RNA sequence: GGGUGAAGACCGGGAAGGGGCGUGCCCGCCCGUCGAACGGGGAGCCGGCGGAGACUCCGGCAGGCGCGGCCCCCGCGGAGA
RNA sequence: CGCGGCCCGAGGCGGCGGGGGCGACGGGCGGAACUUAAGCAUAUCAGUACGCCCCGGAGGAGAAACCAACCGGGAUUCCCCG
């Protein structure tokens, strides 16, 4: 016989996915959404995790057994040589907003599946106008991962270590030479018809 | 009828078992004037509803 | 795929399992034998079937069915019971017509009851 | 800052990002029931602005309600009485759409308590609102002291009584001085108060 | 007339249960004499007392059944509805009185600068 | 599931809508132990007894439907009907 | 062709809540006609009767996008006065 699973009558929620899909693919979109539907390649997003992952911060076993040993260690004394200064990458719109604005920022990532939209519509362009390098990325959960949350709308860079600086580098010249700015505020999207494809 | 529930069953006889005079003894130990108990009914008088 | 319908999966069902007791101490009704047993009819028709029939005519509670009448009946006085009939009367008691086994004689059980 | 853009964004409603992102969003919603649980505020800056906080015992409902005015119930549309009185078709609701939701919401959900609402899309059949709900009896809303006055019992539903915002503005109480003296406390109050007989003991 | 539950409640749970079982079972003698012959004084006097006999023991086995199993749950966190405090409804779903009394920590601060003091004036 | 109406309420197929054997697998779009002491429906006759009951009691003789033990078998005849 | 994250949904389990009642007072909606005008249609009766929903020991209101025009006052409520 012949494959009956294209015919199925899926649950609404699932009808409802797909249309989605296929409408945000066949309408006429504006540039400024747009942007967000080419995300910067897989290779070099590889490349920029790695980097970031050298820079997490605290982990979650880590902060339990912290939550109990330097809290009850502060009580002893030497408060100051308790919490290190360790360089680590900061997380936030509200943060990141803050540090593009005053540009101490060398690089800040965006996630490109953020709902509603409207939170981090205008990122691109104020860091545009601040001078500050920025790439759009694949998933909030892997952002999330990098920090051990569940998800988060951006993370960026403040500092690097001098080993690493060669790296980091290559990263922004890669970087520099991958995102163009015009070029994505000029370009329409959308508009594929069925049949032709 | 002949041919009831036991629910009409049940409230019918109550109607019954209550259709009773006042005793004897009860009249004198409480001192009753009005000796004859009112709520009585009789079947060919009364439409009881039940 | 044989089927072109799309049914719910099949997911763990798990058995309850409450925290504190819904009944902590365990409470008796009415069933108790004893009590089941209301009292003995006495009349010359109900002693005639006593000596010819070999039943006992007794009042029982309402709620009461048969098998555990029979089951009250052998508890309570220490016999063999036959067959039992049930009666609803006009007043609204409950009538039972307890026949004992052959090799019973109703009677002097009738008697030691103080029924006799 | 973040929130600032964000507001300044969502003062512009014409633009053509923006007018995308409302016709995804009214297909969206279209395809729904009329009351929904949300998994989060489709507008969080909204959200915190009306009192909304991001801890356990917030929930977020949409609400869908139909647009245009009121017909009158009576049979075959025959009004009985006076000719001032004959109206049928052309009337106006007392109270605003934004009103209604609320109240449908809280009829739904009685277990709960109504705080706010906010706009969220319209399509020219319908408007959607979302609401912002509390249960009253979580351990870190009752010991909260920022949102503890919710859990007295004269909070219970309070939107039926007229006592959220827009309740509040249809009762005419956004307004003070002249043009808003035979309306305070309420306007039944007032009345009474304005003609009743006083009879004193030395008249 | 009758037992007392003074020494009732010296007895344990099996006595207690034989002593019911012996109960209602010339309780039930009792009403089969009634029913037939006639009501001599006597057993007609017997019967009142067993009545009351049989709740007396009634009433203490089931408050010795109870002291037990309110001992069982003594210091759990969830405990048998039959054995919570006794108050209404409406005062169950209500705020205790420190819930009241809380204040964000900017209010606290404040009204610990400035406590209230004794003054007389003249 | 829902839809509508200020409500009370009224209207309603388009909705991830159950079982089995026995633990893993297999089958499966979607209500009602509501509504007929005249419709459908597994099976009862005779004789006798009381003061008031009987197709119901007692005596006799049968039917139907289940459960438990012991023995206990997987088809031949006719030319054809 | 399989499996991890996020997102959006489904079934079950545990612990906590809701529902109904109350000829007054209170809040929110829907809403008459008799009657007066010496007739009657705007007006009046009346923002009443009555219907529906919702709390409490009270409720509601409440710390100015207020009055005023003065050699000014100063959140709300209730009484006296016109
Ligand atoms: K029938
Ligand atoms: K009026
Ligand atoms: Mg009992
Ligand atoms: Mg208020
Ligand atoms: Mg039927
Ligand atoms: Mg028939
Ligand atoms: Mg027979
Ligand atoms: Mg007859
Ligand atoms: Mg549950
Ligand atoms: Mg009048
Ligand atoms: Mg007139
Ligand atoms: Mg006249
Ligand atoms: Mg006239
Ligand atoms: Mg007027
Ligand atoms: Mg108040
Ligand atoms: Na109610
Ligand atoms: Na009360």
């Amino acid at each position: 016989d012949f494959d009956l699973t294209p015919f199925v009558r899926w649950p609404r929620q699932v009808r409802i996915q797909r249309q989605k899909a296929v409408l945000q693919r066949r309408l006429k979109v504006p540039p400024t959404v747009n942007q967000f539907m080419n995300p910067i390649s897989r290779n070099l997003t590889n490349e920029i995790f790695n980097l970031a992952r050298k820079y997490s911060p605290e982990s979650k076993e880590e902060h339990k057994a912290r939550l109990l040993q330097i809290a009850d260690a502060k009580a002893n004394g030497k408060p100051l040589p308790e919490k290190s200064d360790k360089l680590v990458i900061a997380s936030g719109i509200r943060r990141i907003t803050s540090l593009v604005e005053s540009k101490r920022a060398k690089l800040v990532l965006i996630a490109n599946d953020v709902d509603p939209l409207e939170l981090v519509l205008w990122l691109p362009t104020l860091c545009h106008k601040m001078g500050v390098p920025y790439a759009i990325v694949r998933t909030k959960g892997d952002l999330g991962k990098l920090v051990h949350l569940k998800k988060t709308t951006s993370v960026c860079f403040t500092d690097v270590n001098p080993e690493d600086k060669p790296t980091f580098d290559k990263i922004l010249a890669a970087v520099a030479h991958e995102v163009d700015y015009a070029k994505a505020m000029k370009t329409y999207g959308g508009g594929v018809r069925r049949e032709d494809e | 009828s002949a041919n009831k529930t036991l629910e009409r069953k049940l409230r019918l006889g109550k109607k019954i078992r209550m259709n009773k005079n006042i005793p004897r003894w009860v009249i004198l130990k409480d001192k009753l004037k009005k000796r004859w108990n009112y709520k009585r009914h009789h079947w060919r008088r009364s439409h009881l509803k039940l | 795929r044989t089927n072109v319908h799309f049914f719910r999966p099949k997911t763990l069902v798990h058995k309850k399992a409450p925290l504190y007791p819904r009944n902590p101490i365990k409470k008796g009704s009415w069933d108790d034998p004893c009590d089941l047993l209301r009292y003995p009819i006495k009349t010359d028709e109900n002693t005639t079937q006593i000596e010819k029939n070999n039943t006992i005519v007794f009042i029982v509670d309402r709620r009461a069915s048969k098998p555990e009448i029979r089951k009250a009946f052998e508890t309570v006085f220490e016999t063999k019971v036959a067959r039992v009939n049930t009666l609803i009367t006009p007043l609204g008691l409950k009538k039972a017509f307890i026949r004992l086994a052959p090799d019973v004689q109703a009677m002097d059980v009738a008697s030691k009851m103080g029924l006799a | 800052g973040a929130y600032k853009y964000v507001q300044e964004l969502w003062r512009k409603k014409q633009s053509e990002a923006l007018h995308y992102l409302f016709r995804l969003r009214t297909w969206e919603y279209r395809q729904l029931n009329a009351i929904k649980r949300c998994s989060h505020p489709t507008r969080p800056e909204k959200a915190r602005r009306l009192g909304y906080k991001a801890k356990r015992g917030y929930v977020v409902y949409r609400v869908r309600v139909r647009r245009g005015g009121r017909k009158r119930q009576c049979v075959h549309g025959i009004s009985y009485g006076k000719p001032r009185n004959i109206g049928i078709v052309g009337l106006k609701p007392s109270r605003s759409l934004r009103a209604l939701a609320e109240q449908k919401v809280g009829r739904r959900l009685p277990s709960l308590r109504v705080l706010n609402s906010y706009w969220v899309a319209q399509d020219g059949s319908y408007k959607w609102y979302e609401v912002i709900l509390i249960d009253p009896f979580h351990p870190w809303i009752r010991n909260d002291p920022k949102i503890n006055w919710i859990c007295n019992p004269v909070m219970k539903r309070r939107e039926c009584r007229g006592l959220t915002s827009a309740g509040r503005k249809a009762r005419g109480l956004h307004n003070k001085g002249i043009g808003a003296m035979k309306l305070r406390p309420s306007k039944r109050a007032a009345w009474k108060r304005n003609h009743t007989r006083s009879l004193r003991r030395y008249r | 007339p009758g037992l007392k539950a003074k020494d009732l409640i010296g007895l344990s749970q099996e006595d207690l249960q034989r002593k019911l079982a012996d109960l209602k079972r010339e309780l039930l003698s009792l009403r089969t004499m009634k029913a037939t012959a006639g009501p001599v004084p006597e057993r007609i006097a017997r019967f009142r007392v067993c009545k009351k006999d049989v709740a007396r023991v009634l009433t203490i086995i089931n408050q010795k059944a109870r002291d037990e199993a309110r001992a069982a749950f003594e210091g759990a966190k969830y405990i048998p509805k039959t054995f919570r405090p006794k108050l209404t409804h409406a005062m169950r779903c209500q705020l205790t009185d420190k819930q009241k009394r809380l204040l964000p920590n900017k209010v606290m601060k404040r009204k610990l600068q400035f406590p209230k003091l004794k003054y007389a004036v003249k």
